[PDB]
């Protein structure tokens, strides 16, 4: 893949949010990092940096009550996408809105919050 | 720009239709037909829906069987009437994914590549495997889907995007099977279904009153006992038959494979054992995102049937998830056409240079 965003994926320790919107991976402004849309699908890739010094990564793909199909769809692909363009390194994680795993909140300090609304879906 | 196309070329149903879009287009049956004598009725063959109306003069062939392409002339006559018939487009001008059932024979892949490329000139194609397409569907990496239509019955464990073939596992009982079961059990009713046309009662009869047992030997009494489970069913004239416990004898057969005289494991025997197959490691997350799709999981009760059935089998700690969703008959064709959508699925294609490079053993290295 020579998509940009995959190009920035996982050079550093630290954390990276993506949302699908209309079959792409579209990078979430830091600032708004934590309040996910409920009508949409996120996926996030936590690096941690390694003793050795390679990093260790965490694939989220993070999927709103109200995402459509086309959306969770994309989120769960590019997912795996991501994992085999970092070598196969990543451990996915599927993460429903009200379900998600402890790891998965601990990465918002602040605590994650839903808001409902989204970018509408890709297809027909 | 550019758009792709999405064939699933099912034994019993092709569904077709432009990657983007969110139902195929068109849904036809996979029959080629041609004269059935050498006389005087058209066309040189038919295909689909034009063919099974014509079968007076025509005789069908199904080109595929189990899933398995067994006839690339009828193959490329399928996909030639799919492209300018039923599509309607000009395929040198778009990209095409088409889907294979899991474990398809090697050389059938290559084929299928080169009929692509030299027969229909595609700018660029993909082959991926069906039961992968529902689980990403489903919007999920791991899972074991339970695909059943109309050639055979596959549990297919998938982790993190990518199918085990080594524990992928098979029930050689599915769609015609159930139709051709429900056909005879209705016999000992007193009602002889022997026609094509009386075939396609009983099919629908199948798709609209069957359903799933919780506790089936407990239906059975309750039925033998009460008239409260018959339905009725008017035929076409206007004839009125009383369709009783064959409603759920039918697709009992899929979890007791021995009505139709198989001493096959169950689907619920053969999911499980598909996820037994797989790392301990990841057999909780197979357990709970096992995945139905196909035509022959739409029968009502079925998920609560599997949950139930999966659960006695599992250990009592493991959590039991069964996905059913209501559009899963078209679960194979909506996950390709959401791949195809992707903007990263750009450099995935086998294109017309590569092809031209390679040949068709290119599959193999793009598509695994
Ligand atoms: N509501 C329904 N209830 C039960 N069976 C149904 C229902 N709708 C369709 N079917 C059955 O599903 C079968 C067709 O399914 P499907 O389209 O998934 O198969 P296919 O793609 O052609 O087969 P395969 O994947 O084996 O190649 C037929 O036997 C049909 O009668
Ligand atoms: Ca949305
Ligand atoms: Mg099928």
């Amino acid at each position: 893949v020579e998509h940009p965003e995959f190009l920035k994926a996982g050079k550093e320790p630290g954390l990276q949010i993506w949302r699908v919107e209309k079959f792409d991976l579209v990078p979430v402004p830091t600032n708004l990092y934590g309040d996910f849309f409920t009508g949409d699908a996120y996926v996030i890739l936590k690096t941690v940096q390694l003793r050795n010094g390679n990093l260790q990564y965490d694939l989220h793909y993070w999927l709103g009550n109200e995402c459509s199909q086309d959306e969770s769809g994309a989120a769960a692909i590019f997912t795996v996408q991501l994992d085999d363009y970092l070598n196969g390194r990543a451990v996915q994680h599927r993460e429903v809105q009200g379900f998600e795993s402890a790891t998965f909140l601990g990465y918002f300090k602040s605590g994650l919050k839903y808001k409902k609304g989204g970018v509408a879906s890709g297809f027909k | 720009e550019v758009a792709a196309l999405v064939v699933d070329n099912g034994s019993g149903m092709c569904k077709a239709g432009f990657a983007g879009d969110d139902a195929p287009r068109a849904v036809f049956p996979s029959i080629v037909g041609r004269p059935r004598h050498q006389g005087v009725g058209q066309k040189d063959s038919y295909v689909g829906d034009e063919a099974q109306s014509k079968r007076g003069i025509l005789t069908l062939k199904y080109p595929i069987e189990h899933g398995i392409v067994t006839n690339w002339d009828d193959m490329e006559k399928i996909w030639h009437h799919t492209f300018y018939n039923e599509l309607r487009v000009a395929p040198e001008e778009h990209p095409v994914l088409l889907t294979e059932a899991p474990l398809n024979p090697k050389a059938n892949r290559e084929k299928m590549t080169q009929i692509m490329f030299e027969t229909f000139n595609t700018p660029a194609m993909y082959v991926a495997i069906q039961a992968v397409l529902s689980l990403y569907a489903s919007g999920r990496t791991t899972g074991v889907v339970l695909d059943s239509g109309d050639g055979v019955t596959h549990t297919v464990p998938i982790y993190e995007g990518y199918a085990l073939p080594h524990a992928i596992l098979r029930l050689d009982l599915a769609g015609r099977d159930l139709t051709d079961y429900l056909m005879k059990i209705l016999t000992e009713r007193g009602y002889s279904f022997t026609t094509t046309a009386e075939r396609e009662i009983v099919r629908d009869i199948k798709e609209k009153l069957c359903y799933v047992a919780l506790d089936f030997e407990q239906e059975m009494a309750t039925a033998a006992s009460s008239s409260s489970l018959e339905k009725s069913y008017e035929l076409p004239d206007g004839q009125v038959i009383t369709v009783g416990n064959e409603r759920f004898r039918c697709p009992e057969a899929m979890f007791q494979p021995s009505f139709l005289g198989m001493e096959s494991a169950g689907i619920h025997e053969t999911s499980y054992n598909s996820i037994m197959k797989c790392d301990i490691d990841i057999r909780k997350d197979l357990y709970a995102n096992t995945v139905l799709s196909g035509g022959t999981t739409m029968y009502p009760g079925i998920a609560d049937r599997m949950q139930k059935e999966i659960t006695a089998l599992a250990p009592s700690t493991m959590k039991i998830k069964i996905i059913a969703p209501p559009e899963r008959k078209y679960s194979v064709w909506i996950g390709g056409s959401i791949l195809a959508s992707l903007s990263t699925f750009q450099q995935m294609w086998i294109s017309k240079q590569e092809y031209d490079e390679s040949g068709p053993s290119i599959v193999h290295r793009k598509c695994f």
